[PDB]
């Protein structure tokens, strides 16, 4: 199977910050791998599939980087609605590992 | 999940007589979907009736099947020497094939 | 642009197995592919099954041979799963997710609402 | 001529592994397809299971889907079985049954069969 | 593959030479027209057709040829005029498991008209008994899966191809590519052309 | 689509063609010199149609012929565009120019035109439903006592859409003008018929005084005179009298 | 020499093309006969015949009657290739893959 | 004129991969194409692989798909030939063969010396 972080594991952002979050798999995946955004309470949505694409009704300012092992997901303006989990998923090879799941919050 | 019971086990008639054969199934089962088949002692089976009606090549006009609802029936309307053999019958529904306990005729 | 909507919370003794029911409306429903997620509390996410209804292909998690099989009904356009051996540690919410042809199977585009199942004496 | 040819009776023993196949020949048999059963002597026939040729999904019977494989192949148009675990009671004829084609309709059934293979299992 | 992609190209400046670079070694046929000569002429109007079949049938994709991709997913016509461009890509379109992503029609009553489209999923009855909907005797379902794997042989990699197409109507040419310049020299006895004026 | 039964049934009235309708045949450059060009242009002294808008709504459909001279004086914008096309539906392609106060608009497309295209600040167009498979678009600067008068000439020829335009401030005037080249098109349709369209100032909507012209043009041979800056000063036609014919 | 089906009337005065500008050049004025003829049956194999090549990229045209055997590098770009196949750098000569 | 050069006897574990090398001098290494064939000890000779190295293309026997690599390299003027997966029988010697541009690539005109190859326990 294939173990893969994320990192940070939480990071602190305020509305209009620019901030990156990034995912490492063990070997190399090629671009297998969709990001997932998902708010406390409700199911997780799908952002970006094939590292780069953007899902329709998805808002462009969201950016995927990757080629493989090493992805980054980039955010340019920061909005109060960005405040939730996102996952990473690989899907070459059976057994889909899933990512821990990172926590972006406003600083006290 | 398929059941075709079949009855008598043996049988016992004396060629230029009538002989009936009869696979009776535990379900609704469609009648495109089933086949009989005859083998000799030995011998590979062959197709005799497919479609509970219809006769396949070089199959000997003495057969005629019934294909009723759910249980079929086999008439054999004329008995040849040939005809002594094991009888089997197959389902061809979407749930795993089966076969019946098999009808001897003497 | 579909509307999915899955079973109802459940509460069941772990003696037992729980059968799910998801049910796809909006768009052609032979050019979808259907996955089955785990999201317990206490940890993050995990992926169960994978299966193609159309195609016929079926794929379950290295860690759950003979505990839980995925089927869909194409007349009705439903899938449903059940899982038995029910453990203590088994107590989550499921959630029916779905996977289109022009796009990926493997990815999950839209979610369900998600199904509670708990386990208890 | 429309014809499917068998391999010949194998002799094994209990644990080690099986490889029988039927060669067609006289028809199309691109779109065809093939199903294996096993009769032991003076007994019943039983369904093990069947694939596709022009598409390879195979169905199992639910008794030995632990322990049956289907494999087909374009150019040398055979049918193959793999059967593993063997036990003394494995001892039964294998037959290959596929329906009459002829590029535009296909039979409705299995009427041609194969010749069967003896396979004895014992130590 | 039977949901080949269709693109208009009209009314722009294509330069061809850009292509070379695709791959080190990737098939390059042009039918009716010498490649290295496409920067001169200029059609009406080009369509872009692009798809992923398995590497060994690229061969299928060719005026006159016959198999199953030809007839029954993408036919060209036997007086085609163009070019068809394919290289491998079993760095971008495969996976360990298998994808399953692509689907290429297998069973047909007819052929297909060349640059026709099916995408009827309809179950296809071999045979005479009408099975109404179900994949039983006689009744296959017609999309096939490409299980594309890294670890199969160079027969079975994927292969993307892009073919194109020309041809003149009474319209006027838009579709001509570029046509370079050179540095400007005065006070001199010297040839010169501009805009086509010798 | 809004159908329009207001309209007041005139027969259209006539004028005199006198000496307007001349543009600069090709893009070379002459001075001082004396050029006989053989070409499709506007007889001198001919019949031109007169179209009146006021409760007069004259909006006919009108042929086209081998090209068309339009002319109109007016004020406050209120003739916008024009249609062209063969069927005006959707089952024959069509062409379509506006030029509304933001730009100019050319799309070539299968519109399905209505009965009675109009546009009514002015934000209402109610001029197709549809636009169906169609390839070609373009965009550039805006065209734009009575004191404006607008002249144009539409020509197709071989696939190739060539409008010539001249706006002069100011029955039709006494004088002589030259029509400059404005815009050329690779359209490549076919055009038999074509149909021009007003914006209507709601208030319902209340429609200005104006008026314009539709000639006809067909091949003959002209004189013309370049000064020595290279613009046509004076024109003469040899086919129509014959002391012209002599010059 | 062996050409493809289509190219045959490439051969002849005052054509262009990819043969008749970097393989075979024939005189303006020209006298003479030229003679054609199928023969998939001799230069034609299942796997692929690949001993007829022809070259592709060439710096200039070919004045008649002229041979040019050379095998280097072609330099497409600004970067020069020093006798590699990378980018901007193509082998001038293909293979006529009959079959 | 031309010789070719191949590598001494080799002796190996069933469970490795073998390299055997290929070095020809004399002529123009451009119009060259290398050609593989193995000769059973008591049979006679069976055709591998063929390789183009100007042209890039390449391929090899049904059997031997998956198995066998040949690569050819321009600075050193060598071919390099490996193969995994060794079993018992392949016991044999290995014949280094090439392949020239006026004649046939296909065919084998100039040919090594050859290196048994044997594998034991
Ligand atoms: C315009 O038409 C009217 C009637 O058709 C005619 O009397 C008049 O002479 C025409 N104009 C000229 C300049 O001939
Ligand atoms: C218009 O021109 C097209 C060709 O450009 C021709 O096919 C069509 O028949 C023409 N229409 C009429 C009414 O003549
Ligand atoms: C030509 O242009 C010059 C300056 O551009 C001007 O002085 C002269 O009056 C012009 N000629 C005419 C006839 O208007």
């Amino acid at each position: 199977d294939i173990q893969m972080t994320q990192s940070p594991s939480t990071l602190s952002a305020s509305v209009g910050d620019r901030v990156t979050i990034t995912c490492r798999a063990s070997q190399s995946i090629s671009s297998w791998l969709a990001w997932y955004q998902q708010k406390p309470g409700k199911a997780p949505k799908l952002l970006i599939y094939k590292a780069s694409s953007l899902e329709s009704g998805v808002p462009s300012r969201f950016s995927g980087s990757g080629s493989g092992t090493e992805f980054t997901l980039t955010i340019s303006s920061l909005q109060p609605d960005d405040f939730a989990t996102y996952y990473c998923q690989q899907y070459n090879s059976y057994s889909h590992t899933f990512g821990q799941g990172t926590k972006l919050e406003i600083k006290r | 999940e398929i059941v075709l019971t079949q009855s008598p086990g043996t049988l016992s008639l004396s060629p230029g007589e009538r002989a009936t054969l009869s696979c009776r199934a535990s379900q609704s089962v469609r009648s495109s979907y089933l086949g009989w088949y005859q083998q000799k002692p030995g011998q590979a089976p062959r197709l005799l009736i497919y479609g509970a009606s219809s006769r396949a090549t070089g199959i000997p006009d003495r057969f005629s099947g019934s294909g009723s609802g759910t249980d079929f029936t086999l008439t054999i309307s004329r008995l040849e020497s040939e005809d002594f053999a094991v009888y089997y019958c197959q389902q061809y529904d979407n749930s795993p094939w089966t076969f019946g306990q098999g009808t001897k005729v003497e | 642009q579909v509307q999915l909507v899955q079973s109802g919370a459940e509460v069941k003794k772990p003696g037992s197995s729980v059968k799910v029911s998801c049910k796809a409306s909006g768009g052609t429903f032979s050019s979808y592919s259907f996955i089955w997620v785990r999201q317990a509390p206490g940890q993050g996410l995990e992926w169960m099954g994978r299966i193609i209804p159309i195609l016929g292909i079926a794929n379950y998690a290295q860690k759950f041979q003979g505990r839980v099989t995925i089927t869909a009904d194409k007349s009705t356009t439903t899938a449903y799963m059940e899982l038995s051996s029910l453990r203590s540690e088994d107590t989550a919410v499921y959630y029916c997710a779905r996977g289109t042809e022009y796009g990926d199977y493997d990815v999950s585009h839209d979610w369900g609402q998600g199904t509670l199942v708990t386990v208890s004496s | 001529q429309m014809q499917l040819v068998q391999s010949g009776p194998e002799v094994k023993k209990p644990g080690t592994s099986v490889k029988v196949s039927c060669k067609a020949s006289g028809f199309t048999f691109s779109s065809s397809a093939v199903q294996w059963v096993r009769q032991a002597r003076g007994q019943h026939l039983e369904w093990i299971g069947w694939i596709v040729v022009g598409s390879g999904n195979t169905n199992y019977a639910q008794k030995f889907q632990e322990r049956v494989t289907l494999t087909r192949d374009m150019s040398t148009r055979t049918a193959y079985m793999e059967l593993s675990s063997l036990r003394s009671e494995d001892t039964a004829v294998y037959y290959c049954a596929a329906p009459n084609c002829n590029s535009t309709t296909c039979h409705d059934g299995f009427d041609i069969w194969g010749q069967g293979t003896v396979v004895t299992v014992s130590s | 593959v039977y949901a080949w992609n269709r693109k208009r190209i009209s009314n722009c400046v294509a330069d061809y030479s850009v292509l070379y670079n695709l791959a080190p070694f990737f098939t390059f046929k042009c039918y009716g027209v010498s490649p290295t000569k496409l920067n001169d002429l200029c059609f009406t109007n080009v369509y872009a057709d692009s798809f992923v079949i398995r590497g060994d049938e690229v061969r299928q994709i060719a005026p006159g040829q016959t198999g199953n991709i030809a007839d029954y997913n993408y036919k060209l016509p036997d007086d085609f005029t163009g070019c068809v461009i394919a290289w491998n890509s079993n760095k971008l379109d495969s996976k360990v498991s298998g994808n399953y992503n692509y689907l290429y029609r297998l069973f047909r009553k007819s052929n297909l008209k060349p640059f026709e489209r099916d995408i009827s999923t309809e179950i296809y009855q071999a045979g005479n008994k009408p099975c109404n909907g179900v994949a039983g005797f006689n009744c296959y379902f017609p999309l096939r899966s490409y299980s594309f794997r890294p670890t199969y042989g160079v027969g079975h990699q994927p292969y993307r191809v892009v073919v194109l197409s020309f041809e003149l109507l009474h319209a006027p040419a838009t579709v001509c590519g570029p046509k370079k310049s050179t540095n400007l020299v005065k006070n001199k006895c010297v040839n010169f052309n501009f805009n086509g004026l010798k | 689509c809004v159908n329009l039964t207001t309209r007041t049934q005139l027969p259209p009235a006539y004028t005199n063609s006198f000496t307007r309708g001349v543009y600069y045949p090709d893009k070379v450059f002459r001075s001082s010199v004396l050029h006989s060009t053989q070409d499709l242009f506007l007889p001198f002294f001919s019949n031109v149609t007169w179209f009146h808008v006021i409760k007069r709504f004259d909006n006919p459909v009108l042929p086209f012929n081998d090209g068309v001279y339009f002319a109109s004086i007016e004020k406050s914008n209120i003739i916008r565009g024009w249609i062209f096309g063969t069927t005006l539906d959707s089952k024959t392609q069509s062409l379509l120019i506006v030029n509304n106060a933001t730009n100019v608009v050319i799309k070539v497309c299968e519109f399905q035109f209505c009965n009675d295209p109009f546009l009514d600040m002015e934000s209402e167009f109610r001029v197709y439903s549809s636009a169906n498979n169609c390839t070609f678009e373009y965009v550039s600067q805006p065209f734009l006592n009575f004191k404006n008068l607008r002249e144009f000439v539409f020509k197709n020829i071989d696939g190739y859409f060539k409008i010539y335009s001249k706006h002069t401030p100011i029955d039709l005037p006494q004088g002589f003008s030259a029509l400059e080249p404005l815009v050329d098109l690779p359209i490549g349709i076919n055009i038999t018929r074509f149909q021009t369209l007003l914006a209507l100032h709601r208030s319902g909507w209340t429609a200005g005084a104006a008026a314009y012209y539709v000639g006809y043009l067909q091949p003959r041979t002209f004189l013309l005179k370049y000064n020595e800056n290279g613009t046509i000063t004076d024109a003469v036609d040899c086919a129509l009298d014959p002391l012209s014919e002599t010059k």
